[PDB]
């Protein structure tokens, strides 16, 4: 008996990386392509994509084509499917498909993995660092004062509050301003102070000029994950390490984003790598102790960026392969310090990642009625109306907790151990499903399913029962 | 292929005494207008209903469809070696087809209506993303149609068929 | 007789215990009634207490001063045999819920402690009047005696066991005793049992691992003294618990408080010394590195790549004795001082460099560096120096930065005679000195395989010949203090041990 079993799944909090497995077993894995398929709670089934096991061909849904991996191993005959950066939205039941290209249909259906993508403690992952005021615009020679507290005490077992807020110009990288919560950077002018204790801590610019406009941003030290808060960007009411050039790459892509240093021994200062999304806050992203190649990434990319570096050229170079859609930001390359994080910074290397239709259409396919009560013994006719003109039909039966099972193929011919009282009839654009004798067993969601065109797109499903 | 379905009308003759290739059209036999590469190449009144391409020495190519009473039909990507089309490469003993349109879906091919480069246990075919190789390609044995289809689609539905017939 | 120092744990560890050398902490159900004798004091904090067979409380702790006797807030808690608390003060205080005790007196089981004898809330003693008071004095003084004063071996009363070593006066030396009886608890055993390790005061205790540490002469375990540090292996940087640590951090520094042979490989990097921001350790005060002073062995790859500034030699690893590169920083450095800021490499004993190569460069203030001979130091033959561009050597022999002429041509890991890899002449201990006090020198040493021995100091130096020959008052040739038989020796042997402990009146 041909089975695909599903394996992997769990919690994870939203934006790590998740790999699920799915063994085959009953057929020879190679000979038949395999798809997964993600069903969400309340919504319909959802193609993601599909893999040639014989070779290695993979097609991939848009909405996730930058952020699953889809592998496979011959040897096991199991699929693999990495999906990293998850998202809430990424919560359901996963579910591995065999696809018979003779029928052109999934005929085998493994029973699903749940996967839920909520954050156990966002707290824990990232010490909020709100910013009490936001954008505040302040005009010249005021005294002004930014306070942000920590959604936790910033207070480390060494008993430093490593705090800083560092302020990049318009432009400009980011440089640090108050080496520690009220000590003052070598060359940061004394018209910046600032205090706190525990959770709360405020900046105070006695005197405001042109130079302190920008915005100061209040980066977390204790807490494992660096973690740069909202922001308040002020308006009005040597070594160097040079970062490599703009680029642009498309979705699922790499870039690797250099980083020359000079000025100063390069395996001597660890060279985390922060990351500047537009719209958001610095994130720390990554170090590595250009030493001995350590790395130490960070959670919300740990399975999607390699930080490499060679001593020999003095330069740390950082991949980020997989690239998404909001991953376009300007990898701002500093050199993490002795009593400052993040001490001198380098040009940045903006690169921006776009992607273009991506089969937008996806040709629809509408089912009514969404929910049906019948008696035992009444027919009971389901339509599937789709976007376009799809070659063939197929139906597919959900018993709730069950996998899909191929019921209908060639939008006539019945499955395997399908009663003859169900029926598919229809062409082009229009598919009706009937079931000549309502049976108390028939209770479970229907869903047409067109496969003309990838992906493959469902029915939104139709709920029978019994009255 | 051998199917017309799909308006795909337009097949070679193969029973030739001599090496000449002749073309047949699969229309209500009232009128058989031909044409090449888009402009027509004849208008064949009754009677006679094949169109001869000429000897086969001569490497005849280019996309052929013919029309009856009813619309045109699709091409027949004539290519003789003794829209987009189906790209053909020789070297040596070798050859190598690369699908017209490759949008990035698992490519499938198949030869007289039979497919091709799926299995590994060949060592002569291989498929490679939207090129098919064929190494050491007989010439009796690995002429004629070639049809390339993505997976979920009917190779009927195809563009076009591409009739191969290459002596190396 | 069982042996002891959480209810439940103390009342499976008190159970049986015949005897308790450590404590009778006693605090907070009837489950001892065998406790013979203590060696030690009694916490007694609870109102049924046998405790009956109590007998002896030696007050070798007090709880806070002479409390030997400590109760607090026990009618039946017939301590009848409880008839000598001694070298202890009883502290019979807050005894609300005791009866029948201070109709009994509160005195005669304690002797010339009463000064320290404070007790608050002819006569029975316990609850219950069977029980009496048993008066015996108003040397036994649990009532050959049933308790001894200090030892009982196994029914004497002595006051101290026969000694492991007995003085042979045959051998005219202090000898050791063929009857030797090491004093387990109060009585004295051939053979050191209970898995007891044999302690310097001769009592046998069970961890004698402070000050000191455990040898294996023979056949028991013994506790030695600590010579230097004693071995106390810690894990190094990348082993252990700072596996994942990139130096010897300052939040690092601390644990390694004498480590003695550091498993891993202490690799004190630029960050340390600067202080690491990502990792969150306090910066290294450069005072503080002398705690590494105690390594006496790196077990890996020690890659030192600053040290502070105002010191001018690597003498925080002053003690460093074998590198043995189990793993090699790059495969190829074993011994990596690399561009520091010391006058002279001046690591003072590292005589086995054995697995990696040796780079020692950029040590642009480095001078006594080349002249070092490093085959003697390599270990394996696929050892190859690379000490390269330190300071120059036409340079350094032009400002004398040389070696002491009193060096051996082996060369000179720094200017004073302390560091010189070996000596022109002999040497005394660290430094290597023109001439032993052959027969000018207040030390008066004897030379010893190109070295100097400090004499016995009980030994005359003498001014017409060598003081003395060899190690040992034995092999002194002048003793003006007195001479013990064919030895010298401190002062005569008068209360010595002989074959009854006799007091060995010896010569005049």
């Amino acid at each position: 008996q041909v089975q695909l079993v599903q394996s992997g799944g769990g919690v994870v909090q939203p934006g790590r990386s998740l790999r699920l497995s799915c063994k085959a077993s009953g057929y020879t894995f190679t000979r038949y392509t395999m798809h997964w398929v993600r069903q969400a709670p309340g919504k319909g089934l959802e193609w993601i994509g599909y893999i040639n096991p014989s070779r290695g061909y993979t097609n991939y849904n848009q909405k996730v084509k930058d952020r699953f991996t889809i592998s496979r191993d011959n040897s096991k005959n199991t699929a693999f499917l990495q999906m990293d950066s998850l998202r809430p939205e990424d919560t359901g039941v996963y579910f591995c498909a065999r696809y018979y290209d003779d029928h052109y249909s999934l005929d085998y259906w493994g029973q699903g993995t749940p996967v839920t993508v909520s954050s156990a403690g966002g707290g824990g992952s990232d010490i909020v660092m709100t910013q009490s005021p936001l954008s505040l615009p302040v005009t010249p020679g005021e005294p002004a004062s930014i306070s942000c507290r920590s959604s936790q005490n910033i207070v480390h077992n060494n008993g430093i509050t490593y705090l800083e807020w560092y302020l990049q110009k318009p432009g400009q990288s980011p440089q640090l301003l108050i080496y520690k919560v009220s000590d003052r950077f070598s060359g940061v002018p004394d018209r910046f102070s600032g205090s706190g204790s525990g959770t709360d801590f405020t900046l105070k610019i006695s005197r405001v000029e042109a130079e302190d406009v920008g915005v100061y941003y209040c980066f977390q030290g204790s807490h494992i994950p660096p973690t740069f808060g909202q922001g308040t960007k002020v308006e009005i009411k040597q070594v160097q390490l040079v970062q490599s050039g703009a680029e642009v790459k498309k979705p699922g892509a790499s870039v690797k984003v250099s980083c020359k240093a000079s000025g100063y021994t390069f395996t001597s200062y660890w060279m985390h790598w922060v990351r500047q999304a537009p719209g958001q806050g610095l994130e720390w992203m990554g170090n590595i102790w250009p030493g001995s190649g350590g790395t130490n990434y960070a959670e919300k990319f740990k399975n999607r960026v390699t930080m490499t570096r060679d001593t020999s050229i003095s330069t740390a170079y950082m991949e980020l392969s997989r690239l998404r859609s909001d991953d376009t930001a300007v990898y701002y390359c500093a050199r993490s310090g002795g009593p400052y994080f993040f001490d001198y910074w380098g040009q940045g290397t903006l690169v921006t990642v776009s992607s273009a239709g991506g089969g937008g259409s996806d040709i629809q396919m509408t089912q009514s009625p969404s929910s049906l009560s019948a008696s035992v013994g009444d027919r009971v006719t389901i339509t599937c109306s789709a976007s376009s003109s799809v070659s063939y039909m197929n139906w597919y039966q959900q018993t709730p907790g069950k996998a899909p099972k191929r019921w209908i193929y060639d939008t006539s011919k019945l499955a395997s151990g399908v009663p003859s009282r169900f029926s598919g009839s229809g062409s082009g654009t229009d598919y009706t499903f009937t079931i000549s004798s309502l049976q108390p067993e028939d209770i479970a969601t229907y869903y047409c399913q067109q496969w003309s065109s990838n992906p493959f797109t469902f029915g939104q499903g139709t709920k029978l029962q019994i009255t | 292929m051998q199917s017309i379905k799909g308006n795909h009308l337009v097949k070679v003759y193969d029973y030739q005494e001599d090496g000449s290739v002749l073309l047949t059209c699969d229309a209500e036999a009232k009128n058989i207008t031909w044409f090449k590469d888009g402009k027509m190449i004849g208008f064949l009144t009754e009677d006679k209903k094949k169109w001869n391409l000429g000897s086969n020495a001569k490497d005849p190519r280019g996309m052929y469809q013919c029309k009856g009473s009813q619309n045109k039909s699709k091409p027949l990507q004539v290519y003789y070696r003794m829209q987009t089309p189906y790209k053909v490469s020789i070297s040596g003993t070798t050859v190598i087809l690369t699908c017209p349109q490759y949008p990035g879906s698992e490519i499938l091919w198949q030869h007289n209506d039979k497919n091709i480069g799926g299995d590994e246990d060949d060592k002569n075919i291989g498929s490679d993303e939207d090129h098919l190789s064929l190494k050491e390609f007989s010439e009796l044995e690995q002429s004629g149609y070639y049809v390339c289809y993505p997976r979920g689609s009917k190779p009927e539905d195809a563009n076009f068929y591409l009739y191969l017939r290459a002596r190396v | 007789k069982k042996v002891c120092q959480h209810f439940l744990s103390l009342q499976r560890m008190f159970n049986n215990c015949e005897v308790v050398l450590g404590n009778l902490e006693i605090t907070y159900l009837s489950f001892l009634k065998t406790i013979q004798e203590v060696a030690g004091y009694v916490l007694i904090a609870l109102e049924r207490i046998p405790l009956e067979n109590l007998q002896i409380i030696r007050g070798n702790m007090y709880y806070e001063n002479s409390y030997a006797l400590a109760v607090l807030s026990l009618k039946e808690l017939p301590m009848r045999n409880l008839q000598e608390i001694l070298h202890g003060a009883v502290r019979f205080s807050n005894n609300p819920a005791l009866c029948n005790v201070e109709s009994i007196q509160w005195r005669d089981i304690v002797s010339s402690d009463f000064l320290s004898n404070m007790s608050m809330d002819g006569s029975c003693w316990g609850a219950g009047e069977e029980n009496c008071q048993k008066l015996t004095k108003i040397q036994c003084a649990a009532g050959d005696c049933l308790v001894c004063r200090k030892f009982r071996d196994e029914a004497t009363c002595k006051d101290t066991c026969p000694p492991l070593m007995l003085y042979n006066p045959t051998t005219y030396q202090m000898d050791v005793n063929p009857e030797g009886k090491y004093s387990f608890g109060a009585t004295c055993v051939k053979k050191c049992p209970r898995n007891y390790v044999v302690t310097d005061h001769g009592s046998c205790v069970r961890a004698c691992g402070a000050d000191s540490y455990e040898m294996e002469e023979d056949g028991v375990r013994k506790c030695k003294k600590c010579e230097g540090p004693c071995r106390k292996v810690c894990n190094g940087i990348g082993i252990g618990e700072f596996k994942d640590s990139l130096s010897i951090n300052a939040t690092n520094i601390k644990h390694f408080k004498n480590c003695t042979s550091i498993s891993g490989d202490l690799h004190i990097l630029p960050v340390a010394f600067r202080g690491d921001s990502f990792t969150h350790t306090p910066p290294l005060d450069p005072q503080e590195l002398d705690i590494l002073k105690t390594v006496k062995e790196i077990t890996g790859f020690l890659l030192i790549q600053a040290w502070p500034e105002n010191r001018t030699d690597l003498h925080a690893f002053e003690n460093l004795e074998i590198i043995r590169g189990r793993t090699k920083q790059h495969g190829q450095f074993s011994l990596a001082v690399v561009s520091l800021n010391i006058t002279s490499l001046g690591l003072r004993s590292l005589k086995e460099i054995s697995d990696g190569d040796v780079i020692i460069s950029g040590n642009k203030n480095l001078c006594y560096a080349n002249t070092i001979n490093w085959k003697k130091l390599f270990g394996t033959s696929g050892q190859k120096t690379k000490i390269i561009s330190n300071r120059g050597e036409n340079s350094c022999k032009a400002t004398g930065q040389v070696c002491h002429a009193l060096c051996s041509p082996e060369g000179c890991w720094g200017p004073e005679p302390r560091d010189c890899v070996s000596c022109r002449n002999v040497s005394r201990g660290r430094e290597c000195v023109d001439k032993c006090n052959l027969l000018e020198g207040e030390p008066r040493e004897f030379v010893e395989n190109s070295e100097c021995i400090q004499c016995h100091p009980e030994c005359l130096p003498q001014a017409m010949n060598i003081t003395c020959t060899g190690r040992g008052p034995d092999n002194c040739i002048q003793c003006a203090h007195y001479i013990d038989g064919p030895h010298c020796v401190k002062t005569c042997p008068a209360g010595v041990m002989g074959e009854n402990n006799t007091l060995v009146w010896k010569y005049a």
